[PDB]
RNA sequence: AAGGUAAGUAU
RNA sequence: AAGG
């Protein structure tokens, strides 16, 4: 009777919390969300590079 | 420039890879994925009804630049329709 | 789509498609016939897809599951043919088929006048027809039945028609000539 | 109720729910002179001090700040609700209300428990905490 | 911060990407 | 975690001006303002 | 405290028709106790074997004060035997209720 | 048939003591299989089935989730038994003329 | 006479004491009258209607009323029919059917509109000649003394009983002073005048909180001993 | 065969249709 | 649980800790309480389970998830299918079968209980007698009904509530329903469904029988039930949450 | 009429 | 991915 909770894992790109395996992970990444805050994180860390 | 909408002449295959398995990988891009995708709106959908929504869809009609209004027809096609069909069989 | 026409007008005060249940509506615009075969019909689509059918009925199975009929008919209520149209259907001879979804249409959206200057004489036809149950059975009638029925009946093929200011009546007002049958 | 730190517009209202990345956000929509309000507001000051490490606490007027009152369905008298990490983090208090407590306690313990199990949950990465306590009766006998 | 005024034409709801619920129909203004 | 001096006073004094059946001369409703 | 009482006043109850009606209602309070600790809606009907099971067979071991019947559609089982399943029911004859 | 230099220094005090190592059963690995999450389950294989929704309308979907995807291989299965027809020839050799 | 139709004389006397018990002078008051301002605003005009053609009216712009609060919140999959029966599209989900959810208020106006649209109905039927005036007669008074069978309103206001018994025994007592020497029992009793009254009585006062529910709802916006520390 | 099975039917079929006519007028004839 | 009662806790913690004993009685007595004939009202099926929840009993609901973790109804499905698959391969001569199929299904086939598809295809060398449909222990089989070629074998698996666990009238009902309407679609119109009763440990068969069928899937259903290793997994669990 | 919403990520 |  003893709860074991399931690993979650927290995308930092999307802010969002999704679950710690292999599937899960995988369509998350392959998603156009994903994709787009990764490119909108990167986007933004050259421009505060740029900044700085 | 948003031509009306026309009838799909060709049927869709549903079910022409029923039974059949899919082996998938991580650099196989959406186009060889399972499921159903449609090249005009480059998306991928796992369903029949789901897919037939998606090509009944404004985005899907609109990437081929068309309209969802549909004409209104004449009375003279609509006999000549009659009349071909009549002697078709 | 699935929306009315702009060009269409009002049907008995309402919305052309209205006159089907929304419970019926809603099982047709999710069937995969409607989704496939009805995605853009013009009169002229709608007359190819009419000769394809084997059978008139409502819905039928345990769930709402509705026939090719009842899809063409929703379809034609959706964009409004003109009245000219409808006695084509009407005119049709070749096919039963397109003659009976020609004068529901009429039935449904029609004026009462309509209903008796362009249905009864119909009557004339008794070919053997199949109709589907809401069991999924099929069964045979004639012609002239569906036409009775569609001048009587309150329920044909699961839709739940105007009404129809009786026969008598009209004919008292002699705005319509009484019925002179064949025999 | 007049001791806690009150937000005046919504972006201060949305600054206090982001600034906040380790500590529950406990923000009280209604009004001060509301006596249901007041009990809120005294059990809120009562618990203040000791859930400081983990949970922080505002209070709303949601005449002074309506932004929210369309998207928060605050139309009771008194409303708490939890955000940890610009998330609302429901809690399912046996109301059938699972978004917020729209009445007022009378326990301290009660809210720090509620408190720390929505912490606890959101920190897990949960969006719905099961309150250790139910709220479908009043328990008077 | 406490204080500061709202930036103008700022819109506290989607400001943060806040989504709103619905308990019931009969409550809100449409 | 308290709200400073200033701020208490002022809550204070909203709050005066909302409950006039606890302060001021004229009684209006609970949460009304006016007198 | 229900055997504390009673054991106390065992002559003396019956003659006391408001202990009698107090006992029935305290028992279904603390009834309707469980009840909602364990679902929040009341049931429509609920089996007294639940309750009044001894705790040795997983029941919460009640004693009871009352007039509570048993309906005689919570006496049946079945069991499946090699040749096939066997239906079997309590109190047979269609006696009364329990 | 293992290695000693395999053995960890626990598997060795075990060996030395009484303590037995015992394989688990073909039930007992089957057990294990069912009681634990699939092990870094990859939906590397797309199969598509006619099924209905919720709604009751039947419906083509593709589905990656390894679950009704076990393969029986039956005696009947040309791939079992083309493999039963490599070396037939030992059946040859002893007949019953 | 049978013990119902006793129960009945009592309880009409009980309700009738009640009654005379509880009266108390009108206030005084500013004499206004809503339908003379409604004629003041340009917002309402005035004409003569047959009495059918406005229930129809009346039944029409109470569903298409409901119909825009149910659709309020562009909740689809709730279907409100032409009998002012509340019943969904699709099977529910949970989350579904819980947002789908409506005060007893709208439930209890849904059943008022309901009852209004069983009397226009029975009058269009008479008009229709599908029934007889003895008929319309017979089934006018059915309908108020049955209510509760008819209508769902007890379960959304459970004061509607007082209501609800109160035609019941005045249908006992019609019926027993109708069915008498010749005239037997059956359908034909008629005499729907008591339960009529009953139910306006009923509505003038279920009036205002209607009002003011639909009046919150419809718009654009929406003690000592306790807190004495 | 097929032909007089089918005129058979429809003559059938008239009959009826006659028959309805008939009582539909003597429903109007009794009220 | 008893590890937990001597360590340092907060009070949130120790009230979460004292709902185990009442969770453990509420899965006790969870064919009575979690009935429909007790709470009238709508069924709600708990995901990844054919569980249906006649009301939000979260005691039970949290101690349901806890027995089907790891999608063990699907495992227990999939594991009988495969064994009725290799018991009726080990069958081919005798039962005169050409080829045993194990069809392509969904993997959420089992959970499905609106419809269903055939679980395994059975062709036959020649065609088969089949009887008119029957329960599995019926004995009286007339076996000159029609004829066939083809013949599916549909799994049942169930949870049943203290008043509905009549393994044998669900599955007469569940044949004679997803065989006569239009959602459930079969290869043949002749085949069995077996209907298993997780709650209960019963199970039954309904359905056509050609010759032998019924014999051997009688004791083969036995030995499934007795040695499954799905089977003693679900077993195993509910001991564990019983204690 | 409720106290019966899993929280999601994808399309 | 589709609906107003
Ligand atoms: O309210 P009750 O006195 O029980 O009336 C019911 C019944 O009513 P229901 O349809 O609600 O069951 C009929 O009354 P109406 O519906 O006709 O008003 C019937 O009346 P008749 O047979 O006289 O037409 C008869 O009432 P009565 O006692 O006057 O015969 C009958 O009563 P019982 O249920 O007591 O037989």
């Amino acid at each position: 009777d003893y709860w074991k909770s399931q690993p979650k894992k927290f995308c930092d790109y999307c802010k969002c919390w999704i679950a710690d395996n292999r599937p899960s992970v995988e369509f998350h990444e392959r998603g156009k969300n994903h994709k787009e805050n990764v490119a909108k994180r990167i986007s933004e860390i050259k421009q505060k590079s740029l900044d700085k | 420039k948003r031509e009306l909408l026309r009838h799909r002449d060709y049927k869709v295959d549903l079910e022409s890879k029923l039974g059949k398995t899919i082996v998938i990988t991580k650099t196989t891009p959406q186009s060889e994925m399972g499921g159903y995708y449609c090249n005009v709106c480059d998306c991928v959908v796992k369903d029949s009804i789901n897919f037939l929504d998606h090509i009944n869809g404004k985005k899907h009609q609109r990437n081929l630049g068309m309209s969802m209004r549909v004409e209104r027809s004449t009375l003279d096609q609509v006999k000549k329709r009659f009349e071909v069909n009549k002697k078709k069989m | 789509a699935n929306r009315t026409v702009k060009d269409a007008h009002s049907i008995h005060g309402t919305n052309p498609q209205y006159l089907v249940e929304k419970i019926i509506r809603t099982r047709i615009y999710e069937s995969k016939y409607w989704k496939e075969e009805c995605f853009g019909l013009t009169a002229e689509l709608v007359v190819d897809k009419a000769m394809e059918l084997r059978f008139v009925g409502g819905v039928y199975g345990g769930n709402i599951k509705p026939t090719p009929f009842l899809c063409l008919t929703l379809k034609m209520l959706q964009i409004q043919p003109e009245k000219d149209i409808i006695v084509e259907f009407i005119k049709n001879e070749d096919f039963k088929y397109v003659r009976m979804l020609g004068a529901l249409y009429m039935r449904l959206t029609g004026t009462a006048i309509d209903c008796y200057k362009y249905l009864e004489p119909l009557y004339n036809d008794y070919r053997k027809i199949k109709s589907q149950n809401r069991n999924g059975e099929f069964e045979l009638m004639h012609v002239d039945e569906f036409i009775d029925e569609l001048l009587h009946s309150e329920r044909v093929c699961d839709i739940i028609l105007p009404r129809l200011q009786k026969r008598y009546v009209l004919e008292e007002a002699e705005q319509l000539e009484p019925r002179v049958s064949a025999l | 109720s007049y001791m806690l730190p009150h937000l005046h517009n919504g972006w201060q209202v949305d600054q206090a729910i982001l600034s906040e990345e380790d500590r529950v956000v406990v923000i009280r929509f209604g009004h001060d002179w509301d006596p249901t309000c007041m009990k809120m507001d005294e059990v809120l000051y009562s618990i203040a001090e000791k859930v400081k490490n983990f949970a922080v606490i505002y209070l709303v007027d949601i005449t002074e700040v309506p932004d929210f009152n369309k998207m928060y369905e605050l139309y009771d008298p008194c409303t708490v609700m939890f955000f940890f990490r610009n998330k609302h983090i429901m809690i399912d208090l046996g109301t059938g209300n699972n978004n917020k407590i729209n009445w007022a306690m009378e326990d301290k313990q009660e809210m720090v428990d509620i408190i720390e199990t929505v912490y606890r949950g959101a920190r897990k990465g949960r969006g719905l905490v099961v309150s250790p306590k139910d709220y479908s009766t009043k328990y008077r006998y | 911060f406490l204080g500061m005024p709202a930036p103008l034409g700022y819109v506290p709801g989607l400001g943060r990407g806040a989504t709103g619920f619905t308990t019931r129909s009969d409550i809100g203004p449409a | 975690v308290y709200a400073p001096g200033l701020d208490i006073e002022s809550s204070l004094k909203q709050l005066a001006e909302r409950r006039t059946d606890i302060f001021g001369v004229e009684e209006t409703a609970i949460g009304k303002k006016i007198g | 405290a229900l055997i504390g009482l009673m054991t106390y006043f065992r002559e003396a109850v019956v003659n006391t028709q408001e202990l009698l009606d107090l006992l029935v209602k305290c028992e279904n309070k603390i009834q309707t106790r469980i009840k909602i600790g364990l679902n929040s809606k009341m049931p429509s009907r609920f089996p007294p074997v639940v309750f009044y099971t001894p705790k040795e067979l997983g029941g919460l071991g009640m004693l009871s004060m009352g007039h509570v019947l048993i309906p005689q559609s919570d006496l049946r089982w079945s069991k499946q035997t090699d040749v096939g399943i066997t239906h079997f029911r309590s109190g047979m004859s269609h006696e009364e209720d329990q | 048939n293992v290695n000693v230099a395999s053995l960890t220094q626990s598997e060795i005090r075990d060996i030395i003591l009484g303590m037995e190592i015992s394989a688990p059963s073909q039930q007992r690995q089957q057990i294990a299989e069912i009681e634990k999450q699939t092990k870094e389950q990859s939906q590397l294989t797309a199969t598509q089935t006619r099924t209905v929704n919720k709604h009751g309308d039947e419906i083509i979907t593709s589905t990656t989730s390894n679950y009704e995807t076990q393969t029986f291989s039956s005696k009947t299965e040309w791939r079992v038994r083309a493999i039963s027809a490599a070396n037939l020839h030992l059946r040859t050799n002893h007949i019953y003329v | 006479q049978p013990v119902k139709v006793r129960v009945s004389y009592q309880k009409l006397l009980k309700y009738y004491v009640l009654n005379a018990l509880k009266h108390r002078p009108p206030k005084a008051q500013k004499k206004r009258y809503l339908f003379r301002s409604f004629k003041a605003t340009k917002f309402f005009q005035s004409t003569k209607l047959d009495w059918v053609e406005v229930g129809l009216q009346v039944c029409r712009q109470g569903y298409n009323m409901l119909n825009l609060l149910i659709h309020r919140k562009n909740l689809n999959y709730l279907h409100l029919d032409y009998n002012f029966n509340l019943k969904p599209v699709k099977t529910l989900t949970t989350k579904e059917r819980k947002k789908s959810r409506f005060g007893n208020a709208f439930h209890l106006c849904r059943e008022v509109l309901r009852l209004t649209k069983l009397v226009v109905d029975s009058h269009v039927q008479y008009r229709l000649g599908n029934v007889d005036a003895f008929q319309l007669a017979d089934g006018l008074q059915y309908i108020f003394a049955h209510v509760g069978q008819l209508t769902g309103m007890y379960r959304y206001k459970y004061k509607l009983m007082r209501q609800i018994r109160m035609c019941k025994d005045l249908k006992h007592l019609i019926y027993y002073r109708f069915n008498t020497g010749p005239v037997g029992k059956g359908p034909g009793c008629g005499f729907w005048a008591a339960g009529w009254r009953v139910w306006l009585f009923f509505m003038r006062g279920i009036t205002p909180l209607l009002e003011r529910w639909l009046g919150n709802l419809l718009a654009r916006q929406f003690r000592v001993e306790s807190h004495f520390d | 065969e097929n032909d007089e099975e089918e005129y058979e039917a429809w003559k059938v079929r008239e009959l009826k249709r006659i028959k309805r006519d008939r009582e539909d007028r003597e429903a109007l004839e009794k009220e | 649980e008893e590890s937990m009662k001597w360590k340092k806790l907060t009070n949130a913690q120790r009230s979460g800790l004292n709902q185990i004993p009442n969770r453990r009685f509420t899965l006790w007595w969870s064919p009575t309480i979690n009935r429909a004939n007790v709470y009238v009202g709508f069924q709600v099926q708990l995901d990844l389970t054919g569980i249906f929840m006649h009301g939000k009993i979260p005691t039970l609901k949290i101690s349901l998830i806890q027995i089907f973790r790891a999608h063990l109804w699907q495992k227990i499905h999939e594991s009988i299918v495969m064994d009725l698959c290799q018991v009726f391969d080990q069958e081919l001569d005798a039962l005169e079968i050409e080829t045993v199929q194990k069809e392509t299904i969904h993997p959420r086939k089992s959970y499905k209980m609106n419809s269903s598809c055939a679980d395994i295809l059975l062709f036959a060398s020649y065609k088969w007698n089949v009887s008119r449909p029957s329960l599995l222990a019926d004995s009286k089989d007339v076996m000159d009904s029609t004829t066939t070629q083809k013949y599916w074998i549909d799994i049942q698996l169930r949870w049943g509530d203290y008043d509905s666990h009549d393994i044998e009238r669900y599955a007469r009902a569940k044949f004679l329903d997803y065989t006569t309407d239009n959602m459930s679609i079969y290869p043949s119109p002749t085949g069995v469904l077996i209907a298993i009763d997780l709650a209960y440990n019963l199970h039954s068969a309904y359905g056509n029988w050609f010759p032998g069928s019924k014999p051997l899937i009688q004791q083969a259903m036995a030995k499934i039930m007795k040695a499954n290793p799905a089977l003693y997994v679900l077993r195993e669990r509910i001991r564990k949450g019983l204690q």
